[PDB]
């Protein structure tokens, strides 16, 4: 049974900072991985999706809807990075990952501005 | 790529403030961490604190007191400070990463810093040869009256490592002495020389055994 | 607290046999664990992580079971090399406590000693210092002593023994000896001897110098 590890558990962010979010997918179960955003702009938890990353080949997808950036680093790390950080991408991240159709998660790291 | 090494004083007057920095090239301070680990000499390993991503540090209570973790994120640099150093506080200091992950498989190479009042001290280096002296014959470095530790000693610029065996140092009257080992069945044709360091006192000097 | 307790305190194995290392947290934390080898005077290597992922570049015969509180670094078929210490972290939450380690000793059939014995240099006693040497290396058990005669008679004013971490390949241990004197001291006598005893030999391995 796969487990995702998120890094950080955290990000209190400045304006303009770049972040890089990374998850290890352990196991060694399925594809690749999808990153995925909760808008702090919206009141109810409406996960919308960000990008997947083939586990085989560098591959990613992008849905049409500048500000990220993602890549696989070596192995079983994928890695997620705001390119620079504002209210648009203010809120809460993490991976997901599909092993026999079963969708697993990794946990959630809040990316709020500065404090 | 990734790489980190510890610097500061090696000898620390009790009561005063150990100052280290750790200069770091291969990832971001930005999105990752650094935490200082330590081990007294014979003792195991204690992790002491880190500073995140975004500056929030962490500290164990054994050490939040007199403890103090900060950045140069221009720089690639992360210090750590501590107060008022006694004896138990005689260690190695090593900075290592947490980089996208939760565990440590990066670490500093460490630095030694003793705690103590005694004044830096430059070893005296001295051959060792058979006394009226087999095809394969024993020599040896004797590396006497340094402090505080470490010292380095290496064989022909590290290209005799093979047959080495270097000693711990032992403490007499505040001063150390080592030894170091090494075997040859070239010798006298081929030459073999010890290098020694002993960066406290900014010595640097090889010697080389030759008969009697 | 989570307190993390390593046991044994440490183990003495052979080349080429099973070898479990225990690490008990006081408080539950799932798979939350790191193993690491150390060497004396090296920096800590990191063998598995999050309980049972072995790190890329550790050897097969590295392995980690447990979740929850009880935890086992296992090596299957022991090596030279594996001579070490090894701690446990708890690792995902702070504070990341190191458990004290286990000692990993090696077994390996008896060896000799070389023993070599070193007059002062001449150097040395150009700044009126004398220093005997007497090097005893690569023997095994590590039970051994060794001692110092000027003229037939024990000396043991002025000497210091250190003994190396078992090797890396052989599995031996070696130790240097010196007699620190006074160059007027040094030249009031004529022999200097080193005798060693060890279980490899019922008389005692001497080697001396006459001054």
């Amino acid at each position: 049974a796969p487990e995702l590890r998120i890094f950080p558990k955290k990000m209190d962010a400045e304006l303009g900072q770049k972040v890089d979010l990374v998850c290890e997918v352990l196991g060694s179960v399925s594809q690749g991985c999808s990153w995925l955003f909760q808008n702090s702009s919206s009141k109810l938890p409406q996960p919308t999706f960000v990008v997947y990353m083939a586990s085989s080949h560098n591959k990613i997808t992008w849905d049409e809807k500048k500000l990220f950036s993602a890549m696989r680093d070596t192995n079983n790390k994928y890695v997620l990075t705001l390119n620079k950080f504002s209210k648009e991408n203010e809120g809460y991240y993490f991976c997901s990952v599909i092993s026999n159709s079963v969708m697993y998660f990794s946990s959630v790291v809040p990316v709020l501005q500065k404090v | 790529q990734v790489q980190l090494k510890e610097s500061g004083p090696g000898l620390v007057q009790p009561s005063q403030t150990l100052s280290l920095t750790c200069t770091v090239s291969g990832f971001s301070l930005t999105s990752n961490s650094v935490h200082w680990v330590r081990q007294p000499p014979g003792k195991g390993l204690e992790w002491m604190g880190g500073i995140w991503g975004d500056g929030d540090t962490d500290y164990n209570s054994a050490l939040k007191s007199r403890l103090s973790i900060s950045r140069d994120t221009s720089k690639n640099q992360v210090f750590l400070k501590m107060n008022s150093l006694q004896t138990d506080d005689t260690a190695i200091y090593f900075c290592t990463p947490l980089i996208g992950s939760w565990y440590f498989d990066f670490w500093g190479p460490g630095t030694m810093v003793t705690a103590s009042s005694a004044q830096t001290t430059a070893p005296s280096v001295y051959p060792l040869a058979p006394g009226c002296g087999s095809s394969t014959v024993t020599l040896g470095c004797l590396v006497k009256g340094y402090f505080p530790e470490p010292v380095t000693v290496t064989w022909n610029s590290g290209a005799l490592s093979s047959d080495v065996h270097t000693f711990p140092a032992v403490l007499q009257s505040g001063l150390y002495t080592l030894t170091s080992s090494v075997t040859s069945s070239t010798w006298p044709s081929q030459t073999v020389t010890c290098n020694v360091a002993h960066p406290a006192s900014s010595t640097k000097v090889d010697q080389k055994i030759v008969p009697r | 607290d989570i307190v993390m307790t390593q046991s044994p305190s440490s183990l003495a194995v052979s080349a080429g046999e099973r070898v479990t290392l225990n690490c008990k947290a006081s408080q539950n934390v799932r798979n939350n664990i790191a193993w690491y080898q150390q060497k004396p005077g090296q920096s800590p290597k990191l063998l598995i992580y999050y309980a049972s992922y072995r790190y890329t570049g550790v050897p097969d015969r590295f392995t980690g079971d447990g979740f929850g509180t009880d935890f086992t670094l296992a090596i299957n078929s022991v090596q030279a090399d594996d001579a070490a210490f090894y701690y446990c972290q708890r690792i995902y939450n702070s504070p990341y406590t190191f458990g004290a380690g286990t000692k990993l000793e090696l077994i390996r059939a008896d060896a000799a000693p070389t023993v070599s014995i070193f007059p002062p240099s001449m150097e040395q006693l150009t700044s009126g210092g004398a220093s005997v040497v007497c090097f005893v290396n690569n023997f095994y058990p590590r039970d051994i002593s060794v001692k110092w005669k000027i003229d037939g008679s024990e000396q043991r004013d002025g000497v210091l023994d250190s003994v190396t971490d078992q090797d890396s390949k052989d599995s031996t241990y070696s130790m240097s000896s010196t007699l620190s004197l006074t160059k007027v001291e040094y030249e009031r006598h004529n022999l200097y001897t080193c005798e060693v005893v060890h279980k490899t030999s019922s008389s005692p391995v001497v080697k001396s110098f006459n001054r």
